[PDB]
């Protein structure tokens, strides 16, 4: 999760248990470059995946005329004028939940109001 | 279709027929009704050709 | 024998357009201090874009297992590409597409004299070919 | 009245019908329900555009079920026997560290899900980290003919620059790009895995092309010709090697050309391969004749079931009963295949205008660069697609370009597809343009354009204002099925078009969409011309605008006058 | 609610700068020496020749009647001279391969001492790979070891 | 159902809730791999509290996983319960804690007596599929029908 | 006759302001799903409950 | 005027001006007119080439080639 690759080698670190200091380290198995570690943190799974949503949002998403209109103001601007698309990832258990994205300041404020 | 927007969830986007066959119909309405059609066609001879087997 | 000669030498490396390029196959630059263009001899006047401030890893050599003759040049200092009466390079540039091939010609004659070639027409020989 | 369009062979009026196939140079992605390891399948049928006719298909798959640890990519190369990893054949192609592998695939550092799914392939990369060990690897996995190790090696980077992707082009030194569009085909793969993309779709008729006696007499022509030139130089090796005299009558044969030509244009085969591709004309009336020729086949998702894609191409209606249904097809009343044109001059026109080449891209120093792609060829990237697809668009509508060739522009997939191939079918349409001295949106047609039109029509002193006319000063254009996807189609012009009832009417939409590109000519046209006899066939049901589209092909009449 | 088939009446009844010159070299440097480019593959920034030290070196590493098939000239010309070329001293490796794609167009600006250039147009352009940074490999051995 | 305990849907629901299959990653929402070495002490600032209640040689690696209350409360579920199930799963040589119902964010620990993640990364496998929290096999989506 | 028709046209209108009221409270993830089905298998179970039922 | 907006009954007048350059079975045409003129020239040269190799104890060869065909 977020590994960092090595210097000359660019392999990935993998990572090194310390046991003279007792402390996690960052490996290749390259060469003789080991960094220390800045976090305990190694591996993250997350199995219910929510990101990728709100994929694929461009700086010319305001162009585009396939996608609707709607006269909803942003609580940020206040601006009426903006573009609304429901979430970008793709599965079967994916809410309707729509994503506004105001043509002005670029936000992108959903209209869900459970939760926020 | 190309003449709906995107992420339309209204009944007569997504296949809903209000005219009648009194007062004909649209062509986005034409279109559903023509594979509605095709489908039943195809269903039936599927239908007849699985019978005969069943039959035999 | 391979020897550097110096590679102390600053090199700028330029993307041409391709009727100046083919044409170079003399002007003059004149450096704005951040904005430099080109005054060729009559004829246009070219601004260079910066295109790369740091370039480094780049070198240039010349030539004169098989050794040969190599030498060093120099270091490669800035990435450069010059950019562009403009309406007649873009006429040229529209004009450019219109490149069309021949069509089949078509044999007009009374065709007997054709098909009479075809056959046999009573004349052999003629050509000195796989004849030994 | 004869509409012509037909052969006669031996006093027979033989139809070519129009075959259909499946397109090549695109990448693909599908789903394994199976219980088989392999999850994901990403094909791709390369292919060069004319000459030998290529069918080695690329094959890049997934192994490992969903749940399990170990996910594994390995992708297949032609002439090889068992699959190799794609990080070794990345070594194979010249880059040896992982870091720029992962940074061709995943283009974006932010996302960890697709380098995290990585790690295995740069495991089995780490096995074999050299180039010369992976070229060797190759040299020693497939084609064991070689024998030899120094003829192995460089006869597998031989396939590497020839046999692997044949399209692009076949020259040595395209390592670099191969390796750029490799990236992109994992790309697709793990984005399909991560449940972000849907499963492509080959129903989409934008996706298949048509083939009329241009290409069929292409393949024949093409194999005749070279089995001509194989017999000539057959009579030449016989005539040097016994030793006598030559002579043209004997080398040159006209019998191979005429009984390959006559016997495929006079039987069903197209030398079974192929088979019912030339019927007997059907001169029954005058709309069998009609609906004859313009019938199209599909050699046999479900195909038979009507496609949302076939919509203005394809007639809903014209359609037979039995064994055969659905699988032939009626060309709607203005729908036309396309001929194939030249990419050359368009990949020349767009490096004038900075398109930057696909081996200087680096995706760290243009994030935001939109890629090109013409033919499914990757040529490079552009950090302007606006004011080219204006320049583009601007110029495809003055005449140009040839109107045949469709472009398309997924802005969500950040990708740009030009296609000018031959087989596609497209219909013309009005445009649609918003900057109006009325204040709204209105077409670009008025009506002086209707009025000389109509001056020449009639007078037919003349103004020579026709079809081309209404083309050329950009007032319509055609649109096949890849472009419907990214255009907003309105019916009635003076219907949707201006801003805001008897009960008898029927009741229509509204007119809340404001951008509307395009335009129908006219409704009606979407069917065929066996349906087009039919009165009314709006308060009519479906199936008896098949059935009398089907007794229309038989009914008594005079055909012909002669 | 009739078609309107009268339209031939209706239709007849109707109608500071610092400017410095550009020259170009004879022609015989170009005979006697090529111009070629340099592009190293090894991330780091700097990679000068000097501290590549010395010594530098850069060198390139019966039958009756039958048929032939063909094939052309710069094709060939460019297919036998399939040795690339490498730079060492004596230790540091750098291997360059050919890039042909970056031929096109590609003019020199050598800086001399004054402010003039001179232009010198590129023959061709290669990618120079630092080889052997680690120092490991096996053949056999990995193929034996990557069947466990 | 029996004729004596019929038109009642809390025993319907007990029914339910002893054969329908539930499984480990039927309640989890994510897990995640820490390096801490010491057994006792943890690095971490939040589960410092579970430090302090659930205690009162092994692996210095960590894993650790969250699970979804809803999922607690749909497929009804105590933690104990669930610690129970791995530890008369693996037995002894995997040490376990679990959250308690109060904390608003359910966590799991455990550890262990080349690398240590592999190991875990195996045991995480093993945890997610290969364990079955209630109801007999090949049984889902239960549907009471009046 | 006129007012069966106007019977007709406000009966669909019935059913369509309820879809346009389900629609609306799907998209602002107001309504929950029962067991078995998800979000968008009851909303499209409603709106064909809604037209079928103006319709019949 | 002459810039006033079309309406649906004037379309056909577009459709006549179509059928009439087209013609109802126009893609036959134009695809085996495309094929005649381009495809013929285009496999002939395509692969036209061949040469015999002939070997004598001096080397010798021949060659074939064919050029622009000819349709009647
Ligand atoms: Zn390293
Ligand atoms: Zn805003």
């Amino acid at each position: 999760t977020t590994f960092r690759f090595c210097r000359d080698c660019n392999n990935m670190l993998y990572p090194r248990e310390d046991k003279e200091n007792n402390r996690l380290l960052f490996e290749c198995r390259t060469c003789s470059y080991v960094e220390e570690a800045g976090s305990p943190l190694v591996y993250r799974h997350e199995l219910i995946t929510n990101i990728g949503e709100t994929a694929g949002v461009v700086q010319d998403i305001g162009s585009d005329p396939t996608l609707p209109r709607s006269d909803r103001e942003c609580p940020k601007c206040h601006s009426r004028e903006n573009v609304f698309f429901q979430s970008q990832q793709r599965r079967k258990d994916t809410s309707m939940v729509l994503f506004f994205v105001c043509l002005s300041c670029s936000h992108i404020f959903t209209s869900d109001q459970k939760n926020k | 279709l190309p003449h709906f927007s995107k992420d339309d969830y209204s009944p007569e986007s997504k296949g809903f027929v209000e005219n009648s066959y009194l007062r004909g119909l649209t062509p986005q309405e034409f279109f559903f009704h023509a594979m509605g059609g095709r489908e039943g066609l195809i269903d039936t001879a599927v239908k007849t050709a699985e019978t005969g087997y069943i039959q035999r | 024998d391979l020897d550097l000669e110096r590679s102390n030498r600053q090199v700028w490396l330029v993307r041409l357009p391709m009727f100046l390029a083919e044409k170079w196959r003399l002007g003059k630059i004149r450096i704005n201090k951040s904005k430099i263009t080109l005054l060729l001899n009559e004829p246009h006047e070219y601004d260079l874009e910066l295109t790369k401030k740091v370039v480094e890893n780049e070198y240039v050599f010349t030539e004169q297992t098989i050794p040969k003759k190599t030498a060093i040049v120099g270091t490669v200092c800035h990435e450069c590409q010059v950019m562009p009466y403009h309406k007649i390079v873009e006429q040229r540039r529209n004009i450019v597409k219109l490149n069309n091939k021949e069509r089949i010609t078509t044999l007009d004659e009374t065709v007997g004299v054709t098909m009479s070639h075809t056959g046999m027409s009573m004349r052999s020989d003629n050509s000195n070919f796989l004849k030994v | 009245f004869d509409m012509g369009g037909y052969f006669i062979i031996n006093g027979s009026e033989k139809v070519l019908i129009a075959q259909e196939r499946s397109a090549g140079n695109i990448v693909q992605v599908f789903k394994k329900a199976a219980p088989s390891p392999i999850s994901h399948v990403a094909e791709i049928r390369s292919a060069l555009e004319k000459g030998s006719r290529f069918i080695s298909t690329l094959q890049v798959k997934l192994y490992g079920r969903e749940g399990s640890s170990a996910r594994t990519i390995k992708a297949t190369l032609p002439y090889i026997k068992q699959d190799i990893p794609i990080v070794i054949i990345f070594r194979a192609l010249g880059i040896i560290p992982d870091g720029e592998i992962l940074e061709h695939i995943c283009y974006d550092v932010n996302d960890w899900q697709m380098l995290e799914m990585l790690k295995p392939c740069v495991e089995d990369g780490f096995v074999i980290q050299d180039r010369e060990t992976a070229l060797d690897f190759i040299g020693r996995r497939g084609t064991a003919l070689g024998i030899k190790k120094e003829k192995r090696i460089q006869y597998a980077k031989d396939i590497l620059q020839k046999e692997f992707l044949p399209h692009i082009t076949q020259l040595e030194g395209f390592e670099s790009r191969k390796a750029f569009f490799l990236g992109y085909m994992i790309n697709r793969l793990l984005l399909c895995a991560l449940d972000r993309k849907d499963q492509d779709d080959r129903d989409h008729f934008g996706k298949k092309r048509l083939d009329l006696a241009g290409p069929l007499l292409a393949q024949l022509f093409k194999t005749l010709f070279k089995k001509l030139t194989k017999d000539i130089f057959r009579y030449m090796q016989r005539t040097v090697e016994e030793a006598h005299d030559f002579n043209m009558k004997l080398a040159i044969n006209a019998k191979t050309i005429t009984s390959g030509l006559k016997y495929a244009l006079a039987t069903g085969n197209w030398g079974s391969s192929r088979a019912g591709v030339s019927q007997v004309l059907n001169r029954y009336t005058y709309s069998s004749t009609l609906s004859h020729l313009r019938r199209t086949n599909t050699p046999i998702a479900k195909p038979r079931q009507l496609h949302n894609t076939h919509w203005g191409l394809v007639c809903p209606a014209e359609t037979p009963e039995g064994q055969a249904c659905g699988l032939v097809k009626n060309l709607s009343l203005m729908s036309c295949i396309s001929v194939g044109t030249d990419p050359m001059p368009i990949i020349t026109f767009l490096s004038e205008w900075g398109m930057e080449p696909l081996e200087d891209y680096v995706p760290h120093q243009s994030p935001d660069a939109t890629r090109v792609f013409v033919n499914g060829v990757w040529h490079g990237v552009h950090r302007n697609p606006a004011r080219l697809m204006e320049t583009l668009r601007t110029l495809r509508r003055k005449g140009d370009i040839n109107p045949e060739v469709s472009m398309i522009r997924d802005i969500r997939e950040k990708e740009l597809k030009i296609f000018t191939d031959a087989g596609r079918v497209y219909r013309p349409l009005f445009i649609v343009e918003d900057d109006e001295s009325l204040g709204h949106k209105e077409l670009k047609v008025r009506k002086g354009h209707i009025a000389k039109l109509m001056a020449t029509e009639y007078q037919d002193d003349v103004e020579e204002y026709t079809w081309s006319s209404l083309l050329n000063e950009g007032l319509v254009e055609y649109i096949d099925a890849e472009e419907e996807e990214s255009i907003l189609i309105a019916m009635q012009p003076e219907d949707l078009e201006p801003a805001e009832v008897d009960p008898a009417k029927r009741i229509r939409v509204s007119h809340h969409a404001t951008t509307f590109t395009h335009c129908e000519i006219h409704p009606s046209m979407i069917l065929g011309v066996a349906a087009s006899i039919i009165p009314f066939p709006d308060h009519n049901q479906s199936p008896r605008n098949t059935y009398q589209s089907a007794m229309g092909k038989q009914a008594m009449g005079v055909f012909l006058t002669n | 609610f009739i078609k309107r088939d009268r339209m031939r009446r209706n239709f007849l009844r109707m109608r500071e700068y610092n400017e410095f010159p550009l020259r170009a070299i004879p022609k015989e440097d170009l005979e006697n020496m090529r111009t070629h480019l340099l592009k190293f593959q090894s991330k780091k920034k700097i990679n000068p020749v000097t501290d590549f030290h010395l010594p530098v070196r850069l060198h390139r590493k019966r039958k009756t009647r039958q048929l032939k098939v063909l094939d052309e000239n710069a094709k060939k010309l460019r297919f036998e001279e399939f040795y690339p070329w490498v730079m060492e001293d004596f230790y540091n490796t750098w291997v360059g391969s050919y890039e042909a794609g970056n031929s096109d167009s590609y003019v020199l600006l050598s800086v001399e001492d004054d402010g003039s250039f001179t232009m010198i147009p590129a023959d061709k352009v290669y990618k120079f790979t630092a080889r052997n940074k680690y120092a490991t490999l096996t053949i056999d051995e990995a193929e034996k070891r990557m069947d466990k | 159902l029996e004729p004596g305990h019929a038109a009642d849907q809390e025993q319907a629901k007990l029914i339910r809730s002893a054969i329908e299959h539930t499984t480990l990653k039927s309640v989890t929402i994510a897990s995640e791999i820490y390096y801490d070495p010491d057994p006792r002490s943890t690095v971490i600032p939040e589960d410092e509290e579970i430090i302090q209640l659930h205690f009162s040689q092994q692996s210095p690696w960590l894993l650790r996983l969250e699970l979804d209350r809803a999922a607690m409360n749909d497929k009804d579920l105590t933690m104990g319960q669930v610690g129970e199930r791995i530890k008369q799963t693996f037995k002894n040589d995997l040490f376990v804690i679990w959250s308690e119902d109060n904390d608003e964010k359910l966590i799991i620990r455990c550890r262990v007596v080349a690398e240590e993640d592999h190991m875990l990364k195996k045991i995480e496998n093993t945890m997610l599929e290969n364990i079955t929290l209630r109801g007999v096999e090949n049984i889902e989506r239960v549907v009471m029908m009046k | 006759d006129g007012p069966t028709m106007r019977e007709i046209t406000e009966t669909i209108a019935e059913a369509k302001k309820k879809v346009l009221d389900v629609t609306k409270e799907a998209q602002a993830n107001l309504l929950t799903a029962k067991h078995g089905m998800t979000l968008r298998e009851s909303f499209e179970d409603n709106v064909v409950r809604f037209l079928n039922e103006a319709r019949d | 005027d002459e810039s006033a907006p079309i309406t649906a009954e004037d379309s056909w007048a577009v459709i006549s001006a179509f059928f009439r350059e087209k013609g109802l079975v126009s893609q036959q045409l134009d695809s085996f007119n495309q094929f005649v003129d381009y495809t013929l020239q285009d496999i002939i040269c395509e692969d036209s080439t061949l040469i015999l190799e002939q070997l004598a104890q001096i080397s010798r060869k021949y060659e074939i080639s064919f050029g622009k065909i000819y349709v009647t």
